[PDB]
């Protein structure tokens, strides 16, 4: 697998540009209306049950 | 009947076509040639005129 | 001005000076091109049909 450390995800000719896939139950959004640019975070939260 | 007689106020909005008259050379407009500005990315470049 | 008859106050000279000013209202429209368009515009790979 070739993986991207810093950049966009695209073909050899940038003829197509790939998206990042998030499984639905893992997706979070916290504002009613989003601003133009939004940053993506990965959160791991521990429950002490 | 309660012992008062209230008066109601409301505004209705009407959708209107306008007609506008203006005399010959009533105002003078001065313009420059449009200036083009680049912004560069890996996947697309955008031009602002 | 109009000359006055007996008993009525004669009208004095006046000089009235006014100034007017301009206004500004720039406009902007963008257009954008994809990196594949920029690649294929310049580059001719092997020259096939």
């Amino acid at each position: 697998l070739t993986c991207v450390m810093r950049g966009y995800l695209y073909n050899t000719l940038k003829t197509e540009v790939f998206a990042l896939m998030i499984p639905k139950d893992m997706y979070l959004t916290w504002e009613e209306t989003r601003g133009r640019l939004q940053y993506v975070y990965l959160i791991i939260v521990y429950d002490y049950d | 009947h309660p012992g008062f007689a209230l008066t109601a106020v409301r505004t209705d909005t009407f959708e209107v076509d306008m007609l506008l008259y203006s005399g010959k050379s009533c105002t003078s407009v001065i313009i420059n040639n449009p200036i083009v500005t680049k912004e560069e990315r890996d996947i697309s470049t955008t031009y602002h005129v | 001005r109009v000359a006055s008859g007996a008993g009525l106050p004669t009208s004095r000279q006046t000089t009235i000076m006014v100034t007017k000013y301009s206004e500004k209202s720039p406009i902007t429209i963008p257009f954008e091109l994809s990196a594949a368009c920029l690649t294929y515009l310049r580059e001719t790979f092997e020259g096939t049909i």
